DNA sequence: TTCTTTTGATCCCCGGGTACCGAGCTCGAATTC
DNA sequence: GAATTCGAGCTCGGTACCCGGGGAT
């Protein structure tokens, strides 16, 4: 009862014109907003803040809820309003003040006004769109604090007030309480800007309109109820009914066999690499092959009066023969369903330019929405103990996917093996001059390493190749298409690669520069290294020279004379890591909590360590899908004693402080760890240059105090740092000195 | 045959097989092969004279090979204790031009009836370094003393454990050779029974001092059977060399810090 | 008193852990120049 | 016995799993 709400900023926009109409500030006690803030508001055209003062917290919260009922904002938003703001307020209004919220929605009583911890919220007749969840799935950031999100999306360096500094302010007069109220209002102004950049209500309403669910189920209930409702509409038309099974119902384990990931020929490929890949692969399989529940036959009798291959497909899935009858016998509900979505997918994109500026923005959020339904169909069938599952359909989809990946690879290897056959198919290869070998693939893509062909017109012919393949091999809705051309590619591992698309941009795919784990320091230097490798010539030459030797020969020989700048970056980073300014925001790792800290079995993780350190100090405990930032502090006899107190060489899960603490208490970072992980990221990427040997790479990246004392002991050098005659004469001097 | 050629048929090869030393460096040239390695931070050498091969022949500037062929195997692993039981012979043929030579090592095992099967599964091929420099010892020592297995074992027992306790090979006047430390001390007579070492230039007293106590580990790995203990002090940094008199001439130079006094 | 759902699989890599296991690597004591 | 063998016994990384977990594709 003594940890009370003090201020409630509340902005009141108009959803249609996007115009901020009212800026309300509820404030417990006096609040005089600073003039600078008032003038920034009037300067930007925003309404003047209507500061409302209260005596007691109950009156403040009652007045906030009174506005919620009278104004009845059809849409509510905020930042993290489902994990902190609404739970805090409702816990107050129900635990402490015992107010029934069943009437503070849109119904006058007996309505739902509840939170669940995704963590949902269901107020009746009020669509709560928390921008925290809207931004975590539209931007990849390490930290999703509102200041980091504001900078990264809005280009707005905001000033945050930390909750530790609010008591010192609130205790002072109204002018500091007004400063708190200013930081409250500015937070909500940033969230309004985020909402009107992303306009989540329009995209989510396009999805709600198309699925058949209301908009709150669209925001909250997941991907299966969209598919279930769309399927239910189709079924009820066709004369079908969807059984309940889940009504009776409730380790890296899998339900059926997924897709094929071809083995990469890892390495730095400086030749063109055309990347074909299927457009909407699994939906196109479901439509091409007429996969459904209503078309499946496990038993070869249902199709005993139909031609094979002409009226039905027959495929071994999971070692079970499965018969999927074709359309013109029964249109697979899933195919029929997908035809509409796939038609809209391309149709909208085509008429986006043929629309008003506002209508183009509409087709932006709206079309992107029709892309979610396409991949949602595949997951519905293969969810075990989910609504209306059929793992025969899902396993058939993936089985045809794996067959098609291999069928495409064999077609490319058989037809276009020699340049004469390539020229026979495409005479425009004549001005593009060989070998053409798939060097990698994934569920749908294939990376064709086109040697002897110029990268210049290779995508323009790759489109024609892809049409050739898709015509020769696959059924009409399926379509392979040349989507990239890398002029350089570094095939690191299966789902890892870097490469510069033709005459253009760098594509980084799962190599920990695109992963939210690392600290900005390691990411910054790793990016510097890959930019050297790809853009900076004379390091691409040295790197492409590294493949002329097997990796272990570089452990003996001096590396080619170009790669020196590639280690200058590392050397600089070594300097930069020890330097005692080391602002530790560069050194902040993160990790997502992702389940209750009791649902872990491996409870020796750094982010769990710091989660409990935060709950121990009564700081702000994170939420189940938050990111938990942490530093690795240096192992010090005090830290050792403290960890054993809360219970050598400590683990990195026990040197797991959080940055706020580690600045406040000036705890110093673990230089050993952070540099070993800098070199670890370098090794993980650049093992592809060295035969994928992380060991050799590590050694060569970590590559005096003997030569010094030898030159001091009157040993002359014989080799590099002298003319060849000088080395010979000194070698004479040695041989006669020993003899 | 091919230009530079080092052949060990039997009956001189038995001496070389009788003579850590795998991740080494092989500095071949005139006057023979030098096998250099670094163990624990010290420089260990194993000279192999040109007369000490069934045929040694060299044309060109000296060549230097890393011993680890393709980073596991070794050009000296042939000469190991029991790696190839039935071995008789090795040839080392070098063929190239001065910045780029390569060396090949073939193996020859005995058969019945005087012939040899070439184990072509285990021949080795190395490329000359194409850039190198080594710092070999030079000159001759100040005063050198020959020792034995029990003698040298006990002097190595006398020496320190870590950086706390530096050791000192002082030689006093009229035969006071001494290898001490604070809490262990050993001493011999120097003649030009059981503590009477032989040597030459014994008048050259000193008291050398070492700060790094890796001598014991270093010289135990090589399992030296007692040999020469040579002191080198006319340098800013004195160095002590140790050369087993067993089958080999494997030597090891240890750096004695500049605090030279008598 | 307190909740009260949702796509699928594949894949690399790292942190924390275990478990061989060859390589050295000296000791310890039968067989012996 | 004094060297001397490989013989038997220690330990000391090395590598690879083996695994959970992050977080890509």
């Amino acid at each position: 009862p003594e940890d009370l709400v003090i201020q409630i900023s509340c902005l009141l926009y108009d959803l249609s014109t996007t115009a901020l109409e009212h800026v309300l500030l509820f404030s417990l006690g006096s609040c005089d907003l600073p003039e600078s803030h008032l003038n920034e508001l009037a300067a930007r055209g925003l309404p003047t803040p209507v500061v409302l003062e209260f005596d007691s917290e109950f009156e403040m919260l009652l007045a906030f809820m009174t506005l919620v009922k009278q104004y009845g904002p059809e849409f509510v938003t905020g930042y993290n309003i489902i994990n902190f703001d609404w739970p805090f307020l409702l816990a107050k209004l129900t635990d402490i003040y015992k107010v029934p919220l069943d009437g503070y929605g849109r119904m006058n009583g007996r309505g739902v006004f509840r939170v669940w911890d995704r963590s949902k919220i269901k107020v009746n007749g009020m669509v709560n769109i928390d921008m925290y969840g809207i931004i975590t799935d539209k931007i990849k950031l390490s930290s999703y604090k509102l200041n980091a999100v504001a900078e990264a999306v809005l280009k707005d360096k905001k000033k945050d007030l930390s909750y530790r500094d609010i008591p010192a302010y609130y205790a002072t007069g109204p002018a500091q309480r007004g400063v708190i109220g200013e930081y409250c209002i500015q937070d909500s102004l940033l969230v309004g800007q985020l909402f009107f950049k992303f306009l989540p209500h329009l995209e989510l309403s396009a999805v709600a309109r198309l699925a058949g669910i209301n908009i709150t189920r669209t925001i909250y209930d997941g991907q299966q109820i969209r598919v279930f409702t769309c399927l239910l509409r189709l079924a009820d038309q066709k004369g079908f009914i969807l059984p309940d099974t889940q009504g009776r119902f409730r380790g890296r384990h899998v339900g059926y066999q997924g897709a094929r990931v071809l083995d990469p020929t890892s390495g730095f490929h400086v030749n063109p690499v055309v990347v074909f890949d299927f457009a909407s692969l699994y939906p196109s399989i479901i439509q091409a092959h007429n996969l459904c529940f209503s078309t499946l036959s496990l038993r070869a009798d249902a199709v005993a009066h139909l031609e094979a291959g002409k009226d039905y497909l027959e495929i071994e899935v999971g070692g079970r023969r499965l018969f999927f009858v074709k359309a013109h016998v029964r249109e697979s509900l899933l195919s029929i369903l997908l035809r509409d979505w796939l038609a809209m997918r391309k149709q909208i994109r085509s008429r986006i330019p043929q629309s008003s500026p506002e209508e183009a923005v509409l087709l932006d959020k709206q079309q992107a929405a029709i892309k979610v339904v396409c991949n949602s169909v595949y997951g519905f069938t293969g969810v075990q103990h989910g609504l209306l599952p059929c793992l025969h359909v899902a396993a058939t989809v993936t089985t045809i996917g794996r067959e098609m990946l291999l069928a495409t690879r064999e077609y490319v290897h058989a037809r276009w093996a020699a340049f004469e056959q390539l020229l026979a198919d495409f005479p425009e290869a004549a001005d593009m001059r060989y070998s053409m070998r798939i060097i990698y693939g994934d569920t749908d893509s294939i990376f064709v390493l086109c040697r002897g062909l110029t990268a210049a017109g290779l995508t323009a012919m790759g489109d024609k190749m892809a049409s050739h393949i898709s015509r020769a091999l696959f059924l009409p809705p399926i379509k392979l298409e040349c989507e990239k051309t890398f002029t350089k590619l570094l095939l690191i591992a299966k789902k890892k690669y870097i490469g510069v698309i033709y005459g253009g941009k760098m594509l980084i795919k799962g190599v920990d520069l695109v992963r939210k784990n690392n600290c900005a320091f390691i990411n910054r230097t790793s990016r510097a290294l890959v930019d050297l490798l790809f853009y900076d010539d004379t390091v691409s030459g040295a790197a492409a020279a590294l493949a002329e030797r097997p990796a272990e020969e570089w452990l003996a020989r001096p590396l080619p004379e170009g790669l020196q700048a590639f280690g200058a970056v590392l050397v600089d980073a070594h300097r930069r890591i020890t330097d005692p300014e080391r602002d530790i925001q560069d050194f902040v790792l993160t990790a997502e909590l992702s389940r209750h800290p009791r649902a872990y079995t491996n409870k020796r993780l750094a982010h769990l360590t710091v989660y409990y350190k935060l709950m121990a100090r009564r700081a702000q405990v994170p939420s189940i899908k938050d990111r938990i930032p942490y530093v690795i502090v240096a192992q010090t006899r005090e830290v050792e004693e403290t960890v054993a107190r809360l219970a050598r060489k400590l683990l990195v899960s026990e040197l797991a402080e959080d940055p706020a603490y580690a600045i406040a208490h000036g705890v110093a970072l673990n230089t050993d760890y952070y540099f070993s992980h800098l070199l670890g990221a370098a090794c993980v990427t650049f093992k592809a240059l060295f035969g994928n040997n992380a060991k050799i790479t590590e050694s060569l990246l970590k590559r005096d105090d003997v030569a010094a004392r030898l030159r001091a002991a009157g040993f002359g050098a014989v080799g590099a740092g002298a003319t060849a005659e000088e080395t010979r004469r000194m070698l004479h001097r040695a041989f006669d000195t020993l003899a | 045959g091919a230009p530079c050629q080092v052949v060990l048929q039997g009956a001189e090869l038995n001496g070389i097989l009788q003579a850590s030393l795998l991740d080494s460096l092989l500095v071949m040239g005139d006057r023979g092969i030098l096998i250099h390695n670094t163990i624990f931070g010290e420089q260990v050498f194993l000279p192999l004279e040109h007369s000490q091969f069934s045929r040694y022949r060299w044309r060109g500037p000296t060549a230097a090979f890393l011993s680890l062929v393709d980073q596991k195997r070794s050009l000296l692993s042939v000469f190991r204790a029991n790696q190839y039981p039935d071995l008789r012979r090795v040839e080392l043929a070098i063929t190239g031009q001065a910045p780029f030579r390569t060396l090949v090592q073939r193996i020859w095992t005995t058969t019945s009836d005087g012939e040899a099967v070439e184990l072509a599964s285990e021949t080795l091929m190395k490329r000359e370094l194409t850039s190198f420099v080594v710092l070999v010892p030079q000159g001759t020592p100040d005063v050198q003393l020959r020792l034995t297995r029990p003698q040298l074992t006990k002097v190595l027992n006398a020496t320190g454990a870590d950086s706390a306790t530096p050791t000192t090979f002082e030689l006093g006047v009229n035969g006071k050779f001494s290898v001490f430390t604070t809490s262990t001390c050993v001493t011999f007579a120097a003649r030009e029974n059981a503590k009477t070492v032989y040597g030459e230039n014994t008048h050259r007293t000193f008291s050398v001092v070492v700060d790094d106590c890796s001598m014991r580990a270093v010289l135990r790995r090589l399992q030296v059977g007692g040999g020469t203990l040579k002191f080198f002090l006319t340098t800013p940094v004195p160095s002590l060399c140790v050369t087993a008199t067993g089958p080999n001439a494997v030597s090891a130079v240890f750096l004695l810090k500049p605090q030279k006094i008598c």
